[PDB]
């Protein structure tokens, strides 16, 4: 395995012989991507490149296939064709058939190994809240009072110790997304400056705690109090109130109730604030 | 708080972080990354004193020889000159970051408490190539003739087809000695024709055909090596084995005669002076058969 | 040669006539930070136009600097007579051809040869690297260096400290000190752009019995702001152990009377220098 | 101890110098070198005839300068004030001032470097006869072909003989042809060959001119061809008197050269060659 890596043509830059299969396995280390590209190529020209070719292939699957006669359009860059795959290895097979009508001279490439930005480069992230990204690898972090779960990716808020003193921020259920504990009652204090109201968003998705009896009361209920004000009892699958929601308050108390059986995913929120 | 040579990321935050910081302090903290590689960092938790232009308290993050930010105040707040998150990249390997704070973080006169920061930074690897400085570099040389190559950390050179790379890894010879021919028609030029040719050479461009033909040599316009009216070539020659045997030592300005030469095996052998004036030369071989 | 000041290089058994067919490369060698002269005392070669069939060939520092040919006095030769070749690096190399046959076009010719001499010389660094060109990082020196015999080195300004590396400096400006009766008191090179990063005590301690009086001059230069004065670059005076005020902007400040034998400036800049600076006269009178 | 190079400073430089000193420096090169002393910078108390405060460079007995005064460089591409340059390997720098300063005065500031004598141009006398050869730190003389160097290590002198020819064709010239011969010297050349050839010397009419016979007839100055028993000569005069084909009839011959004091010419010259 190595960073970086140059592959020729058999003979090159003669003519190639002929009926040759030759192949080439690129390898670099665990969390690298590969950048392989083409700075000369002479092949002989065929249909679906029958007769010969130059072939790409990443596991089981064909990255590509080259032949024919091509030089640079860029007279800024000296590639010719690339290719750029999230993988830590590649393969590269050359195969000419037993004939050439006029003398073509191969090809010459070189591969270079590249850090994969694991939190951008995929659409699935592998952090809950937030991805750091280094040479060779990540690892993730976390919100305001908020610990790392065991397995290195997911944060989780704890139900006590926490004073919310940033102007944005998130809160979420105990374990989530994992089933909330029973028979606790868990407050979350936020307090601002006073010229500021706390703004509370979270998505109507985000959102499933167990559902009211009959009559609609809450059997387990998730409730906003600022002051006099107060928003909720909230409960069921999917939150039932707006997904942007104003307190008018900068001191907020949520309060989370739950009995001994009942019990669901939970929910997740973020707060950001708004003078007056 | 992760100043180190041999280090690929690191952590630096605020004193007693994430404990609110103490008043009257002033600390520089170096970033330090090896050789051929960029700082990049960011701020994940932001909250430090206020003030109209950052008079009381900021941090200060410079680059290699410039101030990048002098930045203060909350991840939220209006009150001005937050980063929050934005990326910050040095050129060389080495990030100077800096915190100050004067005696008075409590406002209006009654007591605040403000946290700190938590700033990440990663290595990146720059590309060299792409630096482009032309002149201005004769302590290094670290831009190649024909190209280099970015890759992490370090980076390599290489030659255009047909060249060698000397020794310094930065510069390039023609190879320009086994320079086989051995299809049935074909075409043979001068190396970078109809540009000036190389100086210093010893070519052999061989031709060797499936014995039982006749090899047909046609030069084209323009043929252009310097020659010398009284003796003719001095400096440069294009001599030419047909058979084993030599055929005629050229160079000139009019092209030589249409070449039949009744042999399957011919050698073109080129010497040049140490200067390049002229254009050089391109032919057409091509083969007959016989019963 | 690892260590040599000169050195001869001769046609080979010089005086002797040469050999024919014979082709040798001497190359001299100076010491680090040398440069290579030499010349030709007696040339005798076989003439040719355009040196086909004998020549001497010196190049220098990755170019041919001459191909020579030909007798001390005949025409339709090259020869070089005594001319000076001078190499910029340390190295000089040397060729000498010549085909088999010298003794054809008239009839028997007998041909000496040549006599180089090469004196080592020294480089002037300073010119070298600082005429033209070269923003990028270089070994080259801040205020200024010095050219001498082999090396080089460096030395400061009026008032800088040269810092370890013996390339660059800083400025000193911490024990600044005045005690004659008048005088003049001036910001680091003035009125240009003043070093930033500086904590300057420019001192006036004059005889007990006296009282100061400090004139500030046109032009008075300071990064200043209009919400906080003095946010960058501030100019603190100190007069009889306590401030009388911090000064900066573009108006100077009143002309002060102190009442004091020993007054201190203070001046703290910051990591830029836009403005230029100040300066004042100050002057002694009787109490 | 001998240097190449260095600093010379007032006292207290940058600041005010002190009132009543005297201070002196002695400069020291190595053997064989000049010594060139340029001042950086100057502000001293100004008096005419540097009386009150100076700055002094004495060489040996002799004052090469005094300076005082306030000076800044006028060229703003070289930071040098004022300069010296002398053929000696020590010099004498003395600073003096009186008891009072009027104004603040920083002083000066100055450095030295050591310089080659190139021996051969730099005086008017040159120690060497014909040729001078200049290098770092001395220098050595050299000669003229068929020249050799006299003990001395100063002045040359010419030999003529030790050399032997046996090539059947072959040249042999007056020494420093063409330019005029030596004075007081008997050059002899001496050719063997085989017992069956016979030595012919041919020269040109034209390439000979030596010292004229007197009223007499007689060579003041003569060449002359000894074979044997037969003798050719004494040849003198401006042009060849004999022919310009010589036989001499002899496989081995002397060929000798007979000047005096005063009375030199050109010279000749000659080429000989075999006969069965
Ligand atoms: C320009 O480039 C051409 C490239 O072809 C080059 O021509 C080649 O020159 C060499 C010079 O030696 C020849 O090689 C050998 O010559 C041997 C002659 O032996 C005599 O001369 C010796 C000195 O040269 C001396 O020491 C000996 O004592 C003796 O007096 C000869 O024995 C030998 O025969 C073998 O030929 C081939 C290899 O060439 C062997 O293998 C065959 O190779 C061909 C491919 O060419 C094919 O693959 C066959 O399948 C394979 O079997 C074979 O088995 C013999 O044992 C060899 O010939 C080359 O012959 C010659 N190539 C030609 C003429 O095509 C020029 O010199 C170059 N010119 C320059 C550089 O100026
Ligand atoms: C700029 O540079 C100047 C000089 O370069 C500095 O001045 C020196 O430092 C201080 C401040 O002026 C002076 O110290 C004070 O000295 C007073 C008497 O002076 C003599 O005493 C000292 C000690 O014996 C001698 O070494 C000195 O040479 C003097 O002869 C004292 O009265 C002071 O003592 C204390 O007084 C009361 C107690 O009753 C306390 O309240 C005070 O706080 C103080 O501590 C004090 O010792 C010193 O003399 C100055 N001159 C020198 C050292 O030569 C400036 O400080 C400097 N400024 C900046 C901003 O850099
Ligand atoms: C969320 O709540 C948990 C409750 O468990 C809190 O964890 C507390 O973390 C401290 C560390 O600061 C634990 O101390 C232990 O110390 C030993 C000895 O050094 C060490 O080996 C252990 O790994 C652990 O760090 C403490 O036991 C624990 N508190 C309780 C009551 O169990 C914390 O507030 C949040 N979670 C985490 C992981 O910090
Ligand atoms: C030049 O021709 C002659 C004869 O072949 C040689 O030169 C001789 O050179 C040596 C010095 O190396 C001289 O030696 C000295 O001779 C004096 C005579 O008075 C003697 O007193 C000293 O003790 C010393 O031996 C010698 O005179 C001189 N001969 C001459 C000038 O006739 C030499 O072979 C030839 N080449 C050179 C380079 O001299
Ligand atoms: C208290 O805070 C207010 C904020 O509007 C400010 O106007 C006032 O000056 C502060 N009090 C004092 C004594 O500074
Ligand atoms: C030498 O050759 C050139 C041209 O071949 C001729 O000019 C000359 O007369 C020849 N003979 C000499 C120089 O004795
Ligand atoms: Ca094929
Ligand atoms: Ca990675
Ligand atoms: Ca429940
Ligand atoms: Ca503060
Ligand atoms: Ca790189
Ligand atoms: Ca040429
Ligand atoms: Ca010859
Ligand atoms: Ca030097
Ligand atoms: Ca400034
Ligand atoms: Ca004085
Ligand atoms: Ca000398
Ligand atoms: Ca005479
Ligand atoms: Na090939
Ligand atoms: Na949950
Ligand atoms: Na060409
Ligand atoms: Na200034
Ligand atoms: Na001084
Ligand atoms: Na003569």
């Amino acid at each position: 395995p190595t960073m970086y890596g140059e592959i020729l043509s058999p003979n090159y830059p003669q003519a190639y012989p002929s009926e040759v299969e030759k192949s080439w396995d690129i390898e670099v280390p665990e969390g690298y991507g590969i950048h392989l590209y083409f700075t000369h190529l002479d092949i002989e020209l065929s249909e679906n490149c029958a007769y010969d070719s130059v072939q790409i292939i990443s596991g089981d699957t064909e990255e590509g296939r080259l032949c024919g006669q091509r030089s640079s359009n860029n007279p800024h860059s000296p590639i010719v064709e690339e290719f750029q795959v999230p993988y830590n290895k590649l393969q590269v097979i050359f195969k000419s058939d037993f004939s050439n009508e006029e003398r073509f001279t191969g090809f010459a490439a070189y591969y270079v190994a590249t850090d994969i930005n694991e939190c951008t480069d995929f659409v699935d992230v592998p952090c809950s809240h937030f991805c750091n990204n280094f040479i060779g690898g990540y690892f993730c972090s976390c919100p305001p009072e908020y610990f790392l779960h065991d397995d290195m990716k997911n944060c989780g808020v704890n139900c006590s110790g926490d004073v919310f003193t940033a102007l944005i921020g998130e809160i979420a259920s105990p374990n989530y997304p994992k089933p909330y504990p029973e028979n606790s009652r868990c407050e979350y204090q936020i307090r601002l400056e006073k010229g500021f109201q706390v703004v509370v968003t979270l998505r109507r998705e985000d959102f499933d705690v167990e559902a009211a009896d009959s009559a609609g009361n809450c059997l387990d209920s998730l409730v906003f109090v600022a002051g006099d004000r107060q928003f909720g009892p909230y409960c069921g699958h999917g939150f039932p109130g707006p997904l942007n929601i104003e307190t008018k308050s900068n001191a907020l108390d949520i309060i989370f109730q739950t009995d001994l059986t009942g019990q669901k995913k939970g929910w997740k929120l973020r707060y950001h604030g708004d003078p007056m | 708080s992760i100043p180190i040579p041999q280090k690929l990321f690191g952590e630096v935050t605020s004193p007693l972080f994430p404990k609110p910081y103490p008043n009257n302090f002033e600390t520089t903290t170096v970033i330090t990354v090896p050789t051929g590689y960029r700082v990049k960092l960011v701020f994940q938790q932001f909250d430090l004193e206020p003030s109209e232009g950052c008079f009381y308290d900021y941090v200060k993050i410079s680059a290699d020889k410039k101030s990048l930010g002098r930045f203060c105040g909350q991840l939220g707040s209006p009150l001005g000159n937050p980063p929050g998150k934005k990326e910050f990249m040095s050129q060389g390997n080495k990030m100077l970051l800096t915190f100050h704070t004067d005696f008075s973080n409590e406002e209006n006169g009654t007591i605040m408490f403000y946290k700190g920061f938590l700033a990440y930074y990663q290595a990146v690897d720059l590309d060299e190539c792409a630096s482009r400085s032309k002149s201005g570099e004769e302590d290094p040389q670290p831009q190649c003739q024909h190209l280099c190559h970015n890759y992490v950390g370090g980076y390599f050179c290489s030659c255009r087809p047909g060249y060698e790379l000397q020794e310094d890894t930065h510069s390039c010879q023609a190879e320009c000695s086994s320079e086989l021919y051995t299809e049935a028609s074909g075409y043979i030029s001068s190396l970078e024709y109809p540009r000036s040719y190389p100086p210093d050479l010893r070519c052999n461009y061989s031709i060797r055909v499936e014995r039982g033909l006749t090899l047909h040599l046609k030069f084209l316009e323009p043929f252009d090596i310097d020659d010398h009216q009284q003796v003719h070539c001095p400096y440069d020659q294009l001599q030419i084995y047909a058979n084993g045997k030599n055929i005629g030592e050229f160079c000139g300005k009019q092209r030589p005669p249409d070449l039949d030469t009744s042999s399957n095996a011919v050698d073109l052998l080129f010497f040049t002076d140490e200067s390049g004036d002229s254009r050089g030369w391109k032919l057409r071989y091509t083969t007959e058969i016989i019963k």
